[PDB]
C-alpha cells in the first residue's frame, strides 16, 4: 500500500 | 515538426489506434502533433493528450526509482565499489524524464493555458503544469529543487481557487486536483497534516453533493473518492 | 555505432540494469554495443540479448495484431469508408517491426552465427535466426513471404540437427527449439500434423531422460515440457 | 488458450 494519484 | 505535414484529424485518429495498441509514445508524438496545429482543445482531445504522456512519463518515472534504489544501495557502508555505470545510467533516466516533462511544460506554455478560458479547460491545463512541475521536483536535488516546487504549488493554487468558485464538489477535474495536490503535500512539500486536511474536506464535500447526480456522473465521481479514501487510510 | 565508445563490460553492466527497470529499447541497445565489439558471447550474455530483443519485437507484434485485426474489420462489406489511416499506422508498427528484426538477423550473420563453434552456442543462435524469421513471416504477405519462410525452416532444420547429434534430450536449449518449430509448422507453414508429432516425440523423449537430472535441471526441463503440454492440448 | 513459444 503507497500514496496514490489520480488514474 | 514531424507531424507538420499530417491531418489534425488523421492525428487523432491515430491517437486513438495507438492507444488501443498500449504505444504511448507514439500516440504522445501524435497528440503533440494536434496541439501544435493551433487549435484548442476538446475535452476527448485534452484526455487523450493527458493519457498518453502520463503512460510515457509512468515508465520513467517507475524505472529512475528501481535505479535510485540501486544507487542509494551501492553507497552503503560495507557495499562493493562498482564503478560510475549506475550513476551514469541513472543520470540517463532521469535526463530522458526531464526531457518529457520539459516538452509537456512547453506545450501549455505554447499555448494551451493563455487560450484557456473555460473552467473545466483552465483547471485541466493548470493541473498538468502541477502535475509535470511534481514530477521534475521527485527527481531534483540541486539549488533548483526549490523553485521547481514553488512552480508545482503556485499552478495548483490557482487550479484550486477557480474549481472553488467555478465547479461543484463533485466534479472529476475538481476532484483529481484536489487528490494529486493532496500528494504533492504530502510526499514533495513534507506537510503530511496538509495533505490530510485537504483529502477529507475535498472528500466531505463531494459526499454532501452526491444526491444531485445521476447515476453516471455519481460512478465517476465515487471512483476518485476511493482513491482520497484509500490514501486517508494509508496516511493515518 | 553509438555505444561504440563505451566499455564491454559496462554495457553488459548496464544491460543487466536496463532489464531491472524493465527498459527494454535500452537493454537491446547495449547488447547490440556489446556484440560489436567483436568478442564472442558467454551463455549470460547471450540470453540477455535475447531477452531484450524478444520484449522488444513482443510489443511491436502485440500492436501489429491489434492494429491489423481492425483493418480486417474495416475491410468488411457494411463497414464505413474511415480514410487511409488505419493502413498508414499498420505499415509503421510493421515497418519498425521488420527493422528490429532485420537488426538482429544482422548481428547473427555478422559475425555471432559463423563464430560459433560449441554446439550449445551453435543451436542457440540458429534458433534465434529462426525466430525472427517466423516474426517476419508473420507480417509478409508479397511475393518474398515464400523466402522468408524457408529461410525459418532452413535454421530451424539446422539447428535440430545439431541438436539431436550433441545435446540431451532434455537440455532447455533443444527443448525451446522443437517447441518453436512446431509453433512455426502450425502457425507459418501450415502444417498442424507435423507440428503435433514434433511435439509429442519431444515430449515423450524428454521424459525418458528425466530420471538423469539434478532436482535443479528437472525443473528447468520440465517447465519447457509444460509449454509443449499446453500446445498439444489445445491443437488436439 | 492460444499457441505459446517458448517464454
Ligand atoms: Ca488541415
Ligand atoms: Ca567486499
Ligand atoms: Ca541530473
Ligand atoms: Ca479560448
Ligand atoms: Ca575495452
Ligand atoms: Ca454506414
Ligand atoms: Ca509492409
Ligand atoms: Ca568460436
Ligand atoms: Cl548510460
Ligand atoms: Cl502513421
Amino acid at each position: 500500500a503507497r500514496t496514490v494519484s489520480v488514474s | 515538426g514531424a507531424m507538420g505535414s499530417m491531418e489534425r484529424a488523421s492525428l487523432i485518429q491515430k491517437a486513438k489506434l495507438a492507444e488501443q495498441a498500449e504505444r504511448y509514445e507514439d500516440m504522445a508524438a501524435f497528440m503533440k502533433g494536434a496541439v501544435e496545429k493551433g487549435e484548442e482543445l476538446s475535452c476527448e482531445e485534452r484526455n487523450l493528450l493527458s493519457v498518453a504522456y502520463k503512460n510515457v512519463v509512468g515508465g520513467q518515472r517507475a524505472a529512475w526509482r528501481v535505479l535510485s534504489s540501486i544507487e542509494q544501495k551501492s553507497n552503503e557502508e560495507g557495499s562493493e565499489e562498482k564503478g560510475p555505470e549506475v550513476r551514469e545510467y541513472r543520470e540517463k533516466v532521469e535526463t530522458e524524464l526531464q526531457g518529457v516533462c520539459d516538452t509537456v511544460l512547453g506545450l501549455l506554455d505554447s499555448h494551451l493555458i493563455k487560450e484557456a478560458g473555460d473552467a473545466e479547460s483552465r483547471v485541466f491545463y493548470l493541473k498538468m503544469k502541477g502535475d509535470y512541475y511534481r514530477y521534475l521536483a521527485e527527481v531534483a536535488t540541486g539549488d533548483d529543487k526549490k523553485r521547481i516546487i514553488d512552480s508545482a504549488r503556485s499552478a495548483y493554487q490557482e487550479a484550486m481557487d477557480i474549481s472553488k468558485k467555478e465547479m461543484p464538489p463533485t466534479n472529476p477535474i475538481r476532484l483529481g486536483l484536489a487528490l494529486n495536490f493532496s500528494v504533492f503535500h504530502y510526499e514533495i512539500a513534507n506537510s503530511p497534516e496538509e495533505a490530510i486536511s485537504l483529502a477529507k474536506t475535498t472528500f466531505d464535500e463531494a459526499m454532501a453533493d452526491l444526491h444531485t447526480l445521476s447515476e453516471d456522473s455519481y460512478k465517476d465521481s465515487t471512483l476518485i473518492m476511493q482513491l482520497l479514501r484509500d490514501n486517508l487510510t494509508l496516511w493515518t
